[PDB]
RNA sequence: AUCGAGAGG
């Protein structure tokens, strides 16, 4: 129905996006200082607009939490390692006789979610527990 | 296994760096460190 | 596989006295006590007695590592004053405040209707 | 009533009592609560020797589930520990034996509660062994799920220990306790934005004592006396029996130091 | 929840990784180095579907 | 080079690593499993065969025990299974493979292996876990971390080679160290951030925590100290206490910014005769710093004195610290309502810098400096501009936190911290950067799609205007991602690059040994310096110290 | 070449032991105490042969002597008597 | 002996400059019995400070310069490892040579 | 053994600083008008506030173990309010017949300036503070 | 992959109160933070333990063998 | 340059000097010119200092380069080990390069010079060449399994 | 580890008792180093912590999606909701002598992850053992009970200790150590040798 | 054994 277009890197030469689809909306002070800034486009000949700005990443940094409020080594030190984390990698892993596989007794769904989990399953398949962190200083160890 | 699915290798002016086109086809953080870092990016 | 058995926190073993007295060395009316099989609960609440005996000079204790379940105490008394005794009045004096609360609290729960 | 620590009982019920604690040092409702977690006994599951399990899960799995479930205990002073019996593994005067076994007869998913353990030895009369249940549904803990066709056929023996050897002989679950809601030992540093009266909350506590008097200064050699607490019990034992049998070994444990004393 | 993609190769699951190359039948002008005898090169690297 | 000049070797053990507070610096704890696989022949006599008999009774499999019998005709005798394993009648000259035990010298290992620091001797603590334990401050020779690293340990098979350990590679011998000249440990992180602590002037400590910090001093005189408070109530400074972990007859001078010696706030350092007098401990006084008191202990009471000095500072802190507590959370990123007005409207202000220098150059104003281009004299002012406007904000924002502040507290004390992880965290990240330049024009006469062609503004060439508490743009994000990317592309390439400096610099300079007649030679020996370092010295026991006859007036020089 | 020796009043080489002679003397007589040798020191309570050869050095029993070499291939010869040791 | 005398030239001038005879007495003011203690540390720690042969420096020489260089990373030269990379290769075609005229 | 200083002081400002529970004191002698001191004083303590006027004392006596007070046979040495211990560390000549001392009761300070305890005060570890209400 | 017994942080069981929970949610049309209070759940240690499990059991079950 | 220079007090003082950089190099030509200082001239290419102003001002620039590229990145390192590194690039007759074309093509035996680079191709040549080994290198024995005269093994020990 | 690239083993184990409590009694599962927070930066850890515990009270899920207008204040508003202090701070008292700690702690539920090393499938300890066919020295890997190396960069190592007598050792009595008999007019390994 | 791939600091 034409709502819809795929654009590769050599067409997105020739275009103008949008973020979020408020940029669209015309407008013409009281703020929440604890938002973060924004600045206003100031460009209006649009030709597309960006489905959801959290749609440039890819599958392992999708699990991270507010990685907007990261340094980005750490994301992909995190990104890594998500490959290494223990869970659930299927249903059936009683049936299935691989060579080695690891699986978590009582696996949790994380208290924060990307919107993007949903895709990718992981409040289906999680791969760690909801423990409760102290960060403090405590006999040295 | 679902990061394992969407890999690409890059055999071999500046490969490694995340350069600009990448925007929205390739993940920026995700990719392997040290021995190949950049050339294996994550779809 | 080198975790030694949990029972060993509780449980002595292999002629493991439960109290080994030692004289303290540059120290007059000083000894120190290496317990066994013990904590932090009975480390801070024999100390915290023996600074109420107005005769008691020094009172301290500490778990050298806390991979195993031991602490050492170090009295020093006045003179004429055997640190066994000021150690075996404070054991005794903590069972009557102890039993006291027994009795308190089950007057009072006794006392409650729920 | 009597010379020396002082108890008021603010709340009580079945599940968990709230009680002041006065006249008391320190180290001593420290201790209290020490030994509440961990030193007093309690019967649970210890060994499990499983037949057949077509389940989904794995037997160490089911085991240490079986293990973590609340056996009745307040008659646990009659039972000896195993360890100081002379039997060749378990008696009845040391053990208690349960038993399990359960198929999935309906087409229906089959669950498996702890009301469906039954006990196999000879209690003797005591009140022990017996899983708790305060669900309010008549079933216990749910321990597995079956499918139709499959089963699950298990003995469990059921000994004594304490939470100091693993936490499943622990017969209480939170002990509240704090000292001075007003900060008036200075006993703490406060961390704020602006006002630290604004920015913490008021404690319930903070009801039951004085509120300070900002002229008057620092009371330099008051001592902390009057602790608040509420213990919380599992059901193994009476709520009113954790602190008890607290005070209590907490009397037996200083005795053995007395009276190797008089060994030495 | 198994999303497929991969291949059974002797009861071992396998997966192609995607192999990244230049595109051919491009045109790129290169500057050659400063002691190079010319000064440029026009390049197309000449495939067929 | 694989088989001859390196070879993997019998008597070698390695697991992961972690950090006891409660071991001295030259031990090492070594698990049990260990203890029981790794053997040393001792040969038995008079004075060993008591203890030794007993071993090979104790078996093989616990400890302490023996593994193998070699009598004076040279066969094994397997103790894991043999007929006699439990009768055996030791003859003087055998040989007993003993496990090894507490307080062995063995070699501790941790790769890459760049110091001779990095492979130092230890005494051996067997201990009831998996990891091997060492103490904290003997982390940075080793560049160790306690995130998963594995260390390599390594166990003497001769009498000789035994004593080549313990008195030339030991730890408390390699202290400090020739290269800086200058020592390579010190206390570090919790023992540091509560030191400060500790010993502010504020921090007093009644008589029970006293009497308790007295006793976790090993070595102790017994003596109680005068507490500094006696009417009101007996206190005690937390300079006090700390004081007794210093031997006597030590004496430190130190003065930083306005050292009067009324030191209003408490800065410097002066310490007598093992007695701390004013001034708070730090990382400049207890750090790896030259002239520090690590490098004062080493040379005036000795090696073994500093060595069982690290663990007396850390058992007194780690107790105060474990009875005091410490944090951090989110609310020490978070900076004053009106500051964050001083911030938005700083960089707001070097927005408006920016812009008008840009139609400034769109007007062709320019004075064309010598040397430079029109376009490098606006990349470079926009560049500086953003720069200063990024410290702008983080001086704005370190001024913000209050002496409470536990990242200002770990920024105090040294533990960790800098000024541009509290800039960056809590004030504005800043200027991204790849190869050296802004953010390149990617795209054709942009960064990204988003933006128009031609635009240099600063928040379409990488600045980052929000910070992390804050939160960057997707924009930001990118640019920020292409950064750290370029960091992440040196690490990998420099370790490689400098992996191959350093082995040829080893394989050039391999027989440069001081020789007899301290002329520095070689194998040939052709003379390569004829007092070595042109002094003749080693460079440890080197220190800075200043002339004093150099500068000043030659009328000061005079009276 | 032939015979190189050097004569004891012409020495030029250190007063002092170093420490890589010192760790290669202790070591050399612990081993052969190890292997049962005499012992010239009353050992008050000692049995660890780096040990006694430690407090065997602080009374200078070892009958042992360093062959210090220099580069043209003469030596001077120290006795353990005549080395200081800090 | 000339050897001798040039080697330990920079040491005496600290130590003249400071064992000088109003400073011993007014600065700090020494005894006799104060001063002749100084005059035997010294000798000490200054003949414990000598070189042992035997250290084989050139290694220690390389590695004291190879550790500091794998931490090294970030006004336009060639700084760092490219720099250092040309320094011990003796590359002739330097990136950025330059004259410091005065 | 006997008392080493006497004086009464009158206070003029008061300064916490950086710290929360002390402050640094600037006084002057009372009925002397030449003499001063400077001292770090602990607040939650003795409250010194400005205005006040305070006596100020300087003992060596009334190593070994600081025992506790058993009982009144322990007999004070002091109808003072607050009593600090404390360590000489240097001794800095002011002018000709002027001089300055200078004290540290670990790691509280004290400067203390003026020409009449020439006799009186030494280069000793021992040093007691008395101050009077 | 099925309910603790109880809770990791605190040891109050919690495995009576699985299938009361979803009753709660499903049958009494309660929002969840009621649900885990009428349970008696009041510590978030607890609170955690019900509300981010992920019950896999009725998926193994799906497999018939 | 603000250089630090004595007043005629005797005293130290900063004096603000006007000092020219260049983008190029060439000594000989740059050097005897009228209006600068011909004995503070500086390039950073230290091997042009070699061939215009001798081998010893070669070393002295040698040494300040490398320790510019430690002390940008704000680290310290003793003179003597970059002197030691410096003295043995020097000691020849001109620069000798760490790398396989430089030290390891020196007389320095044969089987410590293949522990390095071109392993095998020393070897053919050396014995091509008949060498003879002085068996003094520390690579030699620790290929031979020898003591090699380090530190514990640079003296004999010797009966009284 | 975390979702933030923060690693890290496991130092030691503590019972409930000897662990710091809240006044409601809660235990830290997990405790970690404040000192691993400002140089790493990872600020999102600590938004997590603040986020979860919201999550765990109301029983609703925690909103981590990037990009969204989810500040710190609009978090700790609901948190100060719920009673607790807005920064995610709770007053912490030691559990060995119960005394309140000094500093108050933050204190909250976070995602943890377990990974797959696990020291007893690494650790590694070998005396004697099998050797090599070609070079006769011990063979690689723990899981064929091998030998750790003692590479060039530790024979670096150990000639600036000067530890020579070691240094032989362990190159030739602690692996591959072989005798030989050579002549003296061939001085290679041409000689036969019928040793009894 | 060889050759590979992935991975840890
Ligand atoms: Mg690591
Ligand atoms: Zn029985
Ligand atoms: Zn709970
Ligand atoms: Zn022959």
């Amino acid at each position: 129905e034409g709502l819809v277009e795929y654009i590769d890197a050599e067409e997105e030469e020739s275009i103008l996006i949008a973020m979020q689809p408020e940029d669209l909306e015309p407008a013409e002070l009281d703020v929440d200082p604890a938002k973060r800034i924004r600045v206003s486009h100031h460009a209006t000949t649009f030709t597309h607009c960006e489905i959801h700005p959290s749609m440039i990443l890819g599958v392992a940094a999708s699990i991270i939490p507010f990685p907007d409020h990261n340094q980005s080594p750490r994301n992909t030190y995190q990104s890594a390692m998500g490959k290494q984390a223990m869970g659930v990698f299927l249903t059936n892993y009683n049936v299935r006789m691989d060579t080695m596989a690891n699986i978590l007794y009582y696996p949790q769904k994380p208290l924060g979610t990307t919107r993007a989990m949903e895709y990718l399953k992981f409040r289906e398949l999680p791969a760690g527990q909801n423990a409760i962190v102290a960060i403090a200083c405590y006999s040295g160890y | 296994t679902l990061s394992h699915l969407r890999r690409t290798n890059t055999p071999i002016a500046k490969p490694r760096q995340l350069h600009n086109t990448h925007w929205g086809l390739v993940c920026p953080a995700e990719t392997p460190e040290g021995q190949a870092c950049g050339l294996v990016k994550n779809l | 596989m080198n975790a030694p058995d949990r029972f060993e926190l509780f449980l002595l073993g292999e002629g493991e006295s439960k109290l080994k007295i030692d004289p303290d060395t540059k120290a007059p009316n000083a000894v120190v006590i290496t317990f066994e099989k013990e904590d932090h609960t009975l480390g801070n609440l024999i100390r915290a007695e023996l600074l109420n005996d107005r005769k008691v000079l020094f009172a301290a204790y500490k778990v050298e590592h806390p991979f195993f379940a031991r602490f050492k105490l170090r009295i020093q008394t006045t003179e004429g004053y055997d640190p066994k005794d000021a150690l075996k009045n404070a054991c005794n004096s903590i069972i009557n405040k102890l039993g006291a609360l027994k009795t308190n609290f089950e007057t009072e729960w006794n006392l409650q209707t729920l | 009533s009597e010379e020396g620590p002082q108890v008021k009982i603010r709340e009580a019920s079945k599940d968990n009592v709230d009680f002041i604690l006065s006249n008391v040092d320190l180290a001593m409702a420290n201790s209290l609560r020490r030994v509440m977690i961990a030193e007093i006994p309690t019967l649970a599951i210890d060994s499990v020797e499983v037949e057949t399990n077509t389940t989904v899960l794995a037997d160490e799995f089911i085991a240490h589930r079986l293990g973590l479930i609340p056996l009745q205990s307040m008659d646990i002073e009659q039972l000896e520990y195993s360890r100081d019996c002379f039997c060749e593994d378990h008696c009845d005067k040391c053990s208690v034996v349960l038993t399990l076994q359960a198929f999935g007869e309906s087409e229906s998913t089959t669950n498996v509660y702890s009301k469906d353990l039954v006990i196999v030895s000879n209690l003797m009369g005591r009140n022990i062994g017996h899983p708790i249940i305060q669900d309010k549904e008549g079933n216990g803990v749910l321990i597995c799920k079956l499918r139709k066709g499959q089963e699950l056929k298990l003995t469990c023996v059921a000994k004594k220990g304490i939470a100091k050897e693993h936490a499943k002989w622990g017969p209480a679950a939170a002990i509240e306790f704090e000292y001075d809601p007003w900060n008036k030992l200075k006993h703490t540093d406060y961390w704020y934005e602006q006002d630290s009266a604004k920015e913490w909350p008021q404690s319930k506590n903070c009801e039951y004592e004085d509120p300070p008097n900002e002229g008057d200064p620092f009371d330099y050699k008051a001592q902390a006396d009057t602790f608040y607490m509420n213990v919380e019990s599992v059901g193994s034992i009476p709520v009113d029996q954790v602190v008890v049998r607290g005070i209590d070994t907490l009397q037996k444990k200083v005795a053995s130091i007395l009276l190797a004393l008089t060994q030495m | 929840f198994d999303m497929g993609g991969y291949f059974i190769i002797n009861g071992s699951e396998k997966v192609l990784i995607a192999q990244e190359r230049s595109a051919g039948n491009i045109v790129q002008v290169f500057k050659k180095a400063a002691p190079s005898p010319i000064s440029h090169v026009a390049e197309i690297r000449s495939a067929l579907e | 080079r694989g088989n001859l000049m390196g070879k993997r070797v019998d008597f070698s053990a390695r697991t992961v690593i972690s950090g006891d507070p409660n071991l001295e610096l030259d031990q090492v704890g070594v698990p049990k499993s260990i203890a029981k696989t790794l053997t040393y022949p001792e040969v038995v006599t008079p004075y060993n065969i008591d203890r030794l008999t007993q071993l090979v009774r104790n078996g093989p499999n616990e400890h302490p025990g023996a593994k193998y019998v070699i009598r004076d005709s040279g066969d094994r005798i397997d103790l894991r299974y043999s007929k006699r394993a439990g009768d055996i009648q030791l003859q003087y000259g055998w040989k007993v493979e003993r496990h090894i035990m507490d307080n062995d010298p063995v070699l501790f290992n941790r790769q890459p292996s760049l110091h001779k620091m990095s492979m130092m001797a230890h005494r051996v603590k067997v201990i009831p876990y998996s990891t091997f334990r060492l103490n904290l401050s003997v982390t940075s020779p080793y560049n160790a971390d306690f995130d998963g690293d594995e260390m390599n340990l390594h166990v003497p098979q001769s009498e000789e080679t035994r004593a080549e350990l313990s008195q030339l590679c030991a730890v408390p011998l390699q202290i400090v160290s020739p290269q800086s000249n200058k020592p390579c440990m010190g206390i570090v992180q919790d023992t540091l951030c509560g030191i400060r602590k500790l010993t502010l002037r504020d921090t007093f400590i009644e008589l029970d925590q006293v009497l308790n910090m007295l006793y976790w001093v090993p070595d102790w005189d017994g003596v109680i100290p005068t507490p500094a408070i006696i009417k009101p109530k007996p206190l005690w400074s937390g300079k006090q206490i700390l004081s007794v972990a210093i031997p006597n007859g030590i004496h430190l001078q130190r003065f930083d910014e306005g050292t009067t010696l009324l030191s209003p706030k408490d800065n410097g350092m002066l310490i007598i005769d093992g007695q701390i007098i004013f001034g708070v401990v730090e990382k400049k006084t207890v750090g790896s710093s030259n002239g520090g008191l690590i490098h004062v202990v080493t040379r005036e009471k000795g090696p073994q004195v500093c060595a069982k000095l690290f663990g007396n500072i850390q058992k007194v802190v780690n107790f105060w610290l474990l009875h005091n507590g410490f944090s951090t959370g989110i609310g020490d990123t978070i900076a004053d309502g009106p500051t964050m007005r001083e911030i938005t409207e700083t960089i707001a202000e070097a927005k408006k810098k920016v812009l008008d220098v840009t139609k400034e150059a769109q007007a062709n104003l320019l004075t064309a400096k010598h040397g430079m281009t029109l376009r490098e004299s606006f990349e470079d002012n926009v560049v500086r501009f953003l720069n200063e406007a990024r410290d702008k904000a983080g001086r704005l924002a370190e001024v913000n936190l209050k002496d409470l502040n536990n990242v200002k507290q770990m920024v105090m004390a040294g533990s960790k911290g800098s000024f541009i992880n509290i800039a960056q965290m809590s004030a504005c990240v800043g200027q991204q950067s790849v190869e050296g330049k802004r953010i390149a024009f990617g795209f054709v006469d942009r960064t990204l799609p988003h933006f128009s062609k031609d635009d240099y503004s600063p928040e379409s060439k990488g600045f980052v205007e929000n910070s992390y508490l804050r939160g960057l743009t997707p924009q930001e994000f990118f640019f920020h991602a292409m950064g750290g990317r370029e960091g992440l592309i040196d690490t990998a390439v420099k370790t490689a690059e400098t992996g191959y400096i350093q082995r040829r610099l080893v394989k050039a300079l391999e027989d440069i040994m001081v020789h007899y007649d301290n002329t520095t030679r070689n194998s040939l020996g052709n003379v390569i310096q004829f007092i070595y370092g042109e002094d003749g010295m080693d460079a440890a026991h080197i220190e800075k110290q200043s002339l004093d006859t150099i500068g000043g007036s030659d009328a000061a020089f005079e009276k | 070449l032939k015979e190189k020796a050097i004569p004891k009043d012409q020495r030029a080489t250190t007063p002092y032991m170093t420490k890589y002679e010192r760790a290669r003397i202790l070591g050399t007589r612990a081993l052969q105490i190890s292997m049962n040798a005499p012992v010239f020191v009353d050992l008050e309570g000692e049995t660890d042969p780096l040990r006694i050869a430690m407090k065997e050095l602080a009374e200078k029993k070892i009958p042992l002597v360093i062959r210090r070499y220099l580069p043209d291939g003469s030596f001077e010869d120290w006795s353990v008597e005549e080395l200081i040791v800090d | 002996q000339n050897a001798q005398r040039d080697a330990v030239t920079l040491f005496c001038c600290l130590l003249r400059s400071r064992l000088a005879t109003r400073r011993v007495l007014q600065e700090y003011r020494l005894t006799k019995q104060a001063f002749d203690w100084v005059l035997s540390n010294i000798e000490a720690q200054f003949l414990r400070s000598v070189v042992h042969p035997g250290e084989m420096v050139g290694v220690l020489a390389a590695q004291s310069i190879g550790e500091p260089a794998t931490q090294m990373t970030l006004k336009k030269v060639t700084s760092g490892v490219p720099r250092l990379k040309e320094i011990l290769n003796v590359a002739k075609n330097m990136k950025t040579p330059s004259l410091t005229v005065y | 053994s006997n008392t080493l200083f006497d004086d009464i002081f009158q206070v003029s400002e008061v300064d916490p600083g950086r710290y929360n529970k002390v402050c640094r004191i600037e006084a002057a002698s009372t009925t002397q008008d030449q003499c001063k001191l400077t001292l770090d004083i602990n607040v939650e303590l003795f409250p010194v506030a400005a205005q006040d006027s305070l006596t100020v004392t300087i003992a060596s006596s009334l190593t070994r173990s600081w025992r506790p007070p058993q009982a009144g046979d322990r007999s004070l040495a002091d109808d003072y309010d607050y009593v600090m211990y404390g360590t000489a560390y240097k001794f800095e000549e002011v002018s000709k017949d002027l001089i300055a001392v200078y004290y540290s009761f670990g790691g509280l300070l004290m400067r203390l300036e003026g020409n009449y305890r020439n006799l009186n005060n030494l280069k000793q570890e021992n040093a007691y503070l008395l101050i009077r209400r | 992959m099925i309910v603790p017994v109880r809770c990791f942080s605190c040891g109050k069981v919690v495995g009576d109160k699985w299938e009361s929970y979803l009753n709660l949610l499903q049958e009494d049309e309660l929002d969840e933070g009621t649900a885990l209070s009428r349970l008696g759940l009041k510590r978030y240690c607890c609170r955690r333990m019900i509300l981010t499990h992920v019950d896999l059991i009725e998926k193994f079950l799906r497999y018939n063998p | 340059y603000d250089r630090k220079v004595p007043s005629p007090t005797g005293e130290y003082v900063k004096e603000p000097e006007w000092v020219l950089e260049t983008d190029g190099v060439n000594l000989s030509e740059v050097m005897t010119v009228p209006g600068i200082d011909p004995t503070r001239i500086y390039t950073n290419s230290f091997i042009d200092i070699m061939e215009v102003l001798g081998i010893e001002a070669g070393r002295a620039a040698l040494y300040k380069e490398v320790y510019n590229v430690i002390a940008s990145d704000g680290s310290y390192v003793n003179y003597r080990h970059m002197a030691l590194l410096v003295d043995v690039m020097t000691t020849q007759g001109g620069l000798t390069s760490v790398t396989r074309h430089g030290f390891n093509r020196s007389n320095t035996g044969a089987l410590m010079r293949c522990s390095f680079e071109e392993t095998v191709e020393i070897l053919f040549e050396a014995g091509a060449s008949a060498e003879l080994d002085d068996c003094r290198g520390v690579s030699e024995n620790v290929i031979l399994g020898q003591m090699a005269p380090i530190g514990t093994g640079a003296f004999d020990v010797m009966i009284d | 580890a975390s979702r933030h690239g923060q690693k890290g083993t496991i130092g030691i184990t503590y019972r409930r008792e000897d662990m710091p409590f809240t006044a409601e009694g809660i235990v830290p599962d997990l405790i970690i180093n404040p000192h691993a927070i400002p140089s790493r930066m990872t600020v999102a850890h600590l938004i997590e912590c603040l986020l979860s515990k919201v999550a765990a009270l109301s029983g609703n899920e925690g909103d981590a999606s990037p990009f969204t207008d989810i500040t710190v204040e609009g978090i700790s508003k609901l948190l100060r909701e719920h009673g607790y202090q807005s920064r995610g701070f709770e007053v912490m008292y030691n559990g060995h002598t119960g005394k309140k700690l000094m500093a108050q702690i933050f204190f909250g539920p976070t995602y943890y992850q377990r990974l797959r090393h696990m020291v007893d499938d690494k650790i590694h300890a070998r005396a004697r053992g099998p050797m090599q066919v070609l070079t006769r020295q011990p063979v690689e890997g723990r899981s064929r009970d091998g030998g750790l190396r003692f590479g060039e960069m530790e024979r670096d190592c150990m000639i600036a200790h000067g530890a020579a007598s070691f240094l032989k050792e362990r190159l030739m009595e602690a692996s591959d150590a072989f005798r030989v008999h050579i002549c003296g007019i061939c001085g290679l390994m041409t000689v036969i040798a019928k040793l009894n």
